[PDB]
DNA sequence: ATCGGATGTATATATCTGACACGTGCCTGGAGACTAGGGAGTAATCCCCTTGGCGGTTAAAACGCGGGGGACAGCGCGTACGTGCGTTTAAGCGGTGCTAGAGCTGTCTACGACCAATTGAGCGGCCTCGGCACCGGGATTCTCGA
DNA sequence: TCGAGAATCCCGGTGCCGAGGCCGCTCAATTGGTCGTAGACAGCTCTAGCACCGCTTAAACGCACGTACGCGCTGTCCCCCGCGTTTTAACCGCCAAGGGGATTACTCCCTAGTCTCCAGGCACGTGTCAGATATATACATCCGAT
């Protein structure tokens, strides 16, 4: 299957494999409606595709409205900023041990930070994955799972 | 001047007379050989001769006077030089040549 | 997608005019005017003893009529619940309409006698003309405004006659694919427009357009507005119909219990809803004013919504990564 | 309308070959056929050589040829021996 | 009268029959529409000439001999026809 | 108790019967319906004789056996008794039909 | 600039009153307090109709059926109960909401009850059978008013975390959610006469009109006193058009409809007026104030 | 012995459409075999089409029918079109 | 007396006078319509200049001039039409198009 | 000066040249004496009618128009040599 | 160290040359030689033009070349990249030259 | 998944040439003009085959329904075959030489073409009856659980 | 693995229409002249083919060897065969209206055939450049260690 035929069929599906309930972990979190077997796409993170130097005064100007910080980082030069437009994606939780992993994966020329899925995951599960956030000086992690690193830093 | 026909002479069944207008009428030479018609007629006379044999041998074997289309397929398709002569030949009635694959078979 | 416990034995359903209440046939031969919003029964009506096969609302809806089995046919007012009025004629009907622009004139199409539209004010009954006078089935519909009357037999004949003067006004025999006859099951109309859709025997429908017949009139060859069929599955269909707006159409397999529902523009298929295998389609509606669709089967009532991307859906919400252009004043100050 | 065929000629034939069996019209028409086809055969590839040999008279040698175009192996010997035959009957008288 | 979609009227135990008759033991559903679609990729072709011959014969009607001429351009000639 | 035969084996019998029988093996009407049908699709209000349209019907059955043959056998191949499209579409591609 | 003076002032509840609503007939007036008790009285004379008993904690909200007949009132015991008016009987007992239900109220058909609570919750209730038909999780904060719209078919919701979320009926969907470019604790709102606008009362002394058909606020009334209290606001068409709202000033202020402007100020009440109710057909305020009042009076104008 | 060609007419057609393209001398031949070739067919199929109507003369509806008959489809349309122009510019001579 | 030869008053290439002498010396019926070679040059024409066009420019491809066999075999294999037309048709030094297929590439 | 089983002049590279112009990659070794085979199939018919023609021709070598001549009939028509 | 290329990319660079080239296979002489010896089984002493008897070979190749494309598709549907004889039997017997 | 090296392949160039485009004189097929006849074109008539419809029957098709049977997947292994590298062989060029037989021209004569006169071999048409098609029933033999 | 059961083979018997035998009714075969001509044959060239022989060398045969695809086997799944039941429309037999198919009878416009003339085509010389050939070169791609 291509890469830009399975991000169009992850477009097409994972409104139908995606979903936003209650969270254990944090608040709002995104669950696996159905069986999402590892290696089929997940979800993309949508948003505002921005550049990484256009990040800083944005986020300066996120802190004058206080809204939630829904930045990841394409690559060392964009980054998709999804606080007032972006998708469900946001509502995933970090996990310590995750059942997806992000990537960045090329479409005809544009990089969509899609979640792929690192194992199984089966309908009712939390879907959740690994923020690659580094060590801080501390956001405790809720995932629950086993290896924990004790926070999302 | 009594009038014997050609093919009396030629001791032949098939009209000649008919085969030498037909000749004639189908421009294919702008004259045919005399001998050319009673050399064509005894050639299709051989071959219906063959084919009407393998035809009845076949009937008799089915336990049937009248040769129908399907004694002639069996006949046509039960020797190899008539079969290759009319291979390129569909005919109608005919069915297929009782014929099984080995793996068809069961075990 | 939504289904209805409350209601044992049902048979036959119909929305009213606005698509507020659904009226239920009981087996026991009684009525369950089951409401919307309360998602509950609003009235129960023990009409007869013998099951209701047929029903219909009227324009104000307060009218419902309904045939039973035992030949009855009896009105009934959704307030007073009481029998308007109840007759009886031989030749078990099969169906009754209310004229959609008259609630006292009724189509009545019986077994093998020819329709009847009758009065519920006073006890009169005109008989339906027919072509062959032995199809002794042929189903008839007044169309959206009560004007006209489609009447087909199980010749693939069809007659357009006038309400009022039961007189030919339109007429054509349609086919069968290659030429052949077949039996109308049945002709259905649209809350919206002309558009109306034919059911054959041929496992076949052909939605057609009303005006265009009467522009054929007498004995023309019009071709269907649209076709649809089980392509796939070559599946009869023991009920059709229309949507609220006429753009969308469902078809009910009961040979496998399923929905599916085509366009009426292009007459694509829209999707297919399906249901268990065990149950045995009987009844389909769809909700004239809402994307929901009611199926009843084995005596069970089943809802069918068509959801939008809401309830949760509304930060603003985008699909694909939106490429933000940088404005020459960006970095700017 | 007077239509020729071989069907008489196909019976007689027969009885020569095979005197107590009978026949159907329809694999009648069907030796019939048979025969107009082998016959246009022969009669298309003796034209021919004769076109390739610039000839214009299909004699007995062409006839013989395309015989042996025609048919395989010893179908086509029995042809020419029989063909021969006749021919040199014929001309005996 | 217009005629349409008959090639439908070619069922699946007819073209099972004729596999038997070729000589076929198991078979898949796949076949038989892809059959038809030869069937008629077959039709397509004789049909056509012989119209074409029946064009030029200038009449309506089609004749046995013009099919069997079809087959025989075709070099696929029948006998028993004429 | 009720019996049933393994598979193929009614298939065989009717492989057998079906070489020793020599009728069509196809429902006239609707042939001559798709026939009709082919043929307005060049020309409208063509009529034709029973013995043409026969003719057309019996020439196709058999041309359809030769193709079921050869394709069986290249199955057989194929080491498998069950044929498949691919079969037949490589079948058609050998004779020139493609 | 109406005219509306003072005619009679009802009192009897002994806790802070939260909640007057005129019957749809205009013949009583239901004055919910704290006291656990709702007290129908004369709405045209200020007479004690009755008072009507039986709840657990203070009722917050009160509201009318669309008949005059029945009554639902939402208490601090996490319940609400239909009573009916012409008999006092709790007709129904609707159980279920986790907290607070600080609003209640009927669709136009009055076969619909929505209940907006504490527990950030909105559920849809039935009449005659009072079962929880549905229920959303609405807002991030205690719902404190919802409403139906002109006809049932969409309800305003309101809650303590600033959005204005207008949600569908039929099918539970969070349609929209007006924000006035801040996060003021909205406490108020309801639709209009037409329903193609809404009115919001926001808890920093702004009454915001918008237009729901556009979505954007139109209209702003300003000058009033409402920053802690659920205060009720009122539309009168009845006579003059006007924008009445009750104040934590003692004071009931009425606006002009169209320019905003203050047309009357009904002084009179000793503590903040908590509610106010709009006389369906008649030129008649039933302005209620809180437990250092426990005082309703009732205001008729001439223009 | 003057043996006849068609090779300057094949010239002449290549350069009305391509003036700047050669031509091979064994290319050549094989053009003219395959003219020779088709030329052969489409007149076997007038002269049997005729023989099937009883007409000794071959005329253009006899090419006609015979070249619809061989060509597939838009190589007969642009061929019989070709033809009509021609047939028809001979005749308003 | 004016001389101007039938290719010429249908203003064509192919000899009108030969193909009809070759008809008439060819034996295929005894009479011949006068319009008749006139068509059938036309035909010849067409599918001449048909085929050659696609030679001349499978030719150009290769930056050759004088077209070689090959080139005639790449158009008429490229060619639908032209395939079918001569598809039981082999070519002298034609050699075959290219032609690979899926699983002979490694992967 | 009489010939003889110059059938194994056919050299196994040349069978396998031929088949990597079919497009063939690896091959099997019975391959080559039973092309070998089908190869002289192939000649056996059409030269034997090639003399044929030389046959009818009176002559005594053979022509190249005689051998487009046998492939015609066989329906296996070669341009490119009259 | 001594390089050698994996199976077959040799042989599939042979096959690109050779659909690219277009010159014969066959070394004349061999196959004149086989032609001559064929001929004198009909009769003895018979001569052949050059240009014949190339033909003749250029023919025979190509009718070889069909023949090993049509056997090389058989085998595909076969599963299998090497050739087997009753592969070749196969297609011969679909082309009816059997 | 990558880089380095080897090798194999597309490119520019030089020049050589031999097919190839071009021009000629001379021939003969093609055009031009004219005449005959009769194949083809048209018309009126009959038929009859077809196309269409109708009613009853059931053999046939459709649908469904287990379920054992094979498509197919993968996996071990090993034989057979690509391949690079050896070796040695006839293939190819070419050039010579001889002539056998194609291939040519000129007879001259037997040989169908053709037409005219003659008529019974053959063909549409009419009885007619006997192998044959069908039936039903009883014995025969395959096949699936022991 | 010996019976049960089921599908089959054959035998007698019934009734039928196509095969066949026979009948008038030709026109197409036969007979006989007569004529123009196809080619059969004689007899010449010359050339293309046949074979010789030498020299060069790409090309063929065989080796060793790695290796990977063919094959053989397994377990799974699904899926198509078999059968039972339900549906249907093909078929069959009949009737009927007509519209084309075939026919005959006229009528003539076209083609074959003849003769005249010349002009396009064709064999035949002749420069000549498109590409065939060869070399050095830069680019593309497999293959293996990492
Ligand atoms: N694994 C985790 N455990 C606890 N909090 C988390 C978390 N991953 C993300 N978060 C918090 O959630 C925010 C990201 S949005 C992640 C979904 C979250 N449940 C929600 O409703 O918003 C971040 O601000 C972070 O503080
Ligand atoms: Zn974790």
């Amino acid at each position: 299957l291509p890469m830009p035929m399975r991000f169009r069929h992850l477009k097409k599906t994972s409104k139908e494999a995606v979903g936003v309930y209650r969270s254990p972990i944090h608040g709002r979190g995104l669950f696996c409606k159905r069986n999402i077997d590892a290696g089929e796409m997940v979800i993309e993170y949508a948003g505002i595709v921005i550049r990484s130097i256009l990040t800083d005064k944005r986020e300066k100007y996120y802190d004058s409205k206080g809204i939630g910080c829904y930045m990841f980082r394409i690559d060392d030069s964009e980054v998709v900023d999804a606080t007032m437009h972006g998708n469900a994606a946001r509502f995933i939780n970090h996990s310590c041990e995750p059942n997806c992993y992000s990537r960045v994966i090329n479409i005809d020329g544009q990089k969509h930070i899609v979640i792929f899925a690192m194992r199984k995951i089966y309908r009712g599960e939390e879907l959740t994955y690994d923020y690659k956030f580094p060590i801080e000086d501390k956001l405790p992690c809720n995932c629950g799972a086993k290896k924990c690193r004790k926070f999302l830093n | 001047a009594k009038a014997k026909t050609r093919s009396s002479r030629a001791g032949l069944q098939f009209p000649v007379g008919r085969v030498h207008r037909l000749l004639r009428k189908g421009n294919y030479a702008e004259r045919v050989g005399a001998g050319a018609p009673v050399y064509l007629a005894a050639v299709l006379e051989y071959l219906t001769a063959e084919i009407l044999e393998l035809a009845g041998n076949a009937a008799r074997d089915n336990k049937k006077t009248r040769i129908i289309p399907r004694h002639l397929q069996l006949a046509v398709r039960n020797d190899e030089e008539l079969n290759k002569l009319l291979g390129r030949v569909t005919i109608a009635q005919g069915g297929v040549l009782p014929n099984i694959q080995s793996v068809l078979l069961p075990k | 997608d939504g289904t209805l416990d409350c209601i044992s034995m049902a048979l036959t359903c119909t929305f009213n005019r606005w698509g507020t209440l659904l009226a239920v046939g009981c087996n026991d031969g009684r009525i369950v005017i089951w409401d919307f919003l309360t998602r509950g029964i609003a009235k129960i009506i023990s009409a007869h003893i013998h099951p209701v096969c047929s029903l219909c609302w009227s324009r104000d809806g307060h009218k419902l009529v309904s045939a039973s089995t035992d030949n009855i046919v009896s009105q009934w007012d959704v307030l007073s619940g009481d029998c308007d009025q109840r007759f009886r004629f031989p030749s078990p009907i099969l169906k009754v309409q209310y004229h959609p622009r008259d609630q006292n004139k009724v189509l009545v199409c019986p077994m093998k006698s020819a329709p009847v539209m009758l009065t519920l004010s006073d006890s009169k009954h005109v008989v339906l003309p027919v072509d062959d006078d032995s199809d002794l089935n042929v189903v008839a519909s007044f169309d959206r405004r009560g004007e006209y009357i489609y009447t087909g037999n199980a010749k693939g004949k069809i007659l357009v006659l006038k309400t009022d003067s039961q007189d030919l006004v339109a007429s054509f025999r349609v086919t069968t694919g290659t030429s052949n006859t077949t039996a109308i099951k049945s002709i259905e109309f649209a809350r919206k427009g002309s558009c109306f859709l034919i059911n054959t025997a041929d496992r076949i429908i052909r939605v057609y357009d009303g005006r265009e017949i009467l522009t054929c009139g007498r004995d023309g060859e019009p071709e269907p507005m649209q076709k649809l069929q089980d392509l796939v599955n070559r599946t009869p269909w023991k009920k059709c119909c229309f949507s609220g707006d006429g753009e969308y159409i469902v078809a009910g397999s009961a040979r496998q219990h399923a929905l599916y529902i085509w366009e009426k523009s292009i007459g694509n298929l829209v999707k297919i809803l399906h249901g268990t295998r065990g149950e045995l389609l009987l009844d389909v509606a769809w909700h004239p004013v809402r994307p929901i669709i009611a199926s009843i089967s084995s005596g069970v009532v089943s809802i069918w919504a068509q959801n939008q991307v809401e309830n949760w859906s509304a930060f603003k919400e985008l699909d694909e990564n939106v490429e933000y252009e940088e404005r020459e004043s960006e970095f700017d100050i | 309308t007077r239509k020729e065929s071989y069907a008489i000629y196909v019976y007689k034939v027969l009885k020569q070959v095979h005197p107590d069996t009978g026949i159907s019209s329809k694999a009648m028409s069907i030796m019939n056929s048979f025969v107009n086809d082998v016959f246009e055969r022969i009669a298309g590839e003796a034209s021919r050589l004769a076109h390739y040999n610039k000839r214009s008279t299909i004699t007995s040698r062409e006839i013989q040829t395309a015989v042996r175009l025609l048919l395989p192996g010893e179908l086509a010997k029995h042809a020419v021996s029989e063909g021969t035959k006749a021919v040199t009957k014929y001309t005996s008288a | 009268k217009v005629l349409r979609d008959n090639i439908q009227g070619i069922t699946k135990p007819a073209i099972r029959r004729l596999a038997r008759r070729g000589g076929v033991k198991r078979i898949s559903g796949l076949i038989y529409e892809e059959t038809r679609g030869v069937l008629k990729v077959f039709l397509e072709n004789v049909i056509r000439d012989a119209v074409t011959y029946t064009e030029h014969a200038k009449r309506k009607t089609v004749t046995a001999m013009d099919v069997v001429y079809a087959l025989k351009r075709q070099g696929r000639t029948l006998y028993g026809f004429g | 108790k009720p019996h049933r035969y393994r598979p193929g084996t009614v298939a065989l019998r009717e492989i057998r019967r079906y070489q020793k029988s020599t009728e069509l093996l196809i429902r006239k009407l609707p042939f001559q319906r798709l026939v009709r049908e082919i043929a307005q699709d060049f020309k409208t209000d063509l009529r034709f004789q029973s013995s043409a349209v026969m003719a057309l019907q019996e020439a196709s059955e058999a041309y359809l056996v030769a193709l079921f043959e050869d394709t069986n056998l290249c199955a057989i191949h194929a080491k498998r008794v069950t044929i498949m499209p691919k079969d037949i579409q490589l079948a058609r591609r050998i004779r020139g039909e493609r | 600039k109406p005219n509306y003076a003072l005619k009679f002032t009802l009192a009897g509840h002994t806790k802070a009153v939260s909640s007057v609503k005129f019957s749809p007939n205009g013949e009583w007036l239901a004055s919910s307090s704290a006291d656990k008790l709702i007290k129908i009285w004369g709405a045209y004379d200020g007479k004690f109709e009755k008072t009507i008993s039986g709840h657990k904690l203070g009722i917050s909200d009160v509201a009318w059926s669309s008949d005059s007949n029945l009554l639902v009132s939402a208490s601090d015991d996490k319940t609400l109960k239909i009573w009916d008016v012409s008999s006092g009987k709790c007709l129904k007992t609707l159980k279920g909401h986790s907290n607070y239900v600080f609003c209640c109220n009927f669709n136009p058909q009055s076969n619909l009850i929505v209940s907006g609570s504490f527990d950030e919750s909105v559920r849809i209730w039935d009449v005659k059978t009072g079962k929880c038909l549905k229920t959303l999780p609405a807002h991030s904060d205690p719902v404190s008013a919802v409403h139906f719209n002109r006809d049932g078919s969409l309800i305003v919701s309101s809650s303590y975390d600033g959005l204005c979320r207008i949600w569908d009926t039929a099918s539970g969907q969070c349609l929209k959610t007006l924000i006035d470019d801040d996060n003021p604790p909205v406490s108020f709102v309801k639709f209009s006469p037409n329903g193609k606008y809404i009115l919001a009362a926001t808890l920093d002394n702004t009454l915001k009109l918008w237009d729901y058909s556009k979505g954007k606020c139109l209209k702003t009334y300003t000058g009033h006193k409402n920053e802690k209290y659920c205060i009720f606001a009122n539309f009168s068409v009845t006579g003059g058009k006007w924008i009445v709202s009750g104040s934590e000033d003692n004071l009931v202020y009425i606006w002009n409809l169209q320019t905003k402007e203050i047309v009357q100020k009904l002084q009179g009440h000793t503590d903040v007026v908590i509610s106010t109710a709009c006389h369906p057909t008649e030129n008649i305020i039933a302005s209620a104030a809180l437990e250092n009042d426990k005082t309703i009076k009732l205001w008729k104008s001439d223009c």
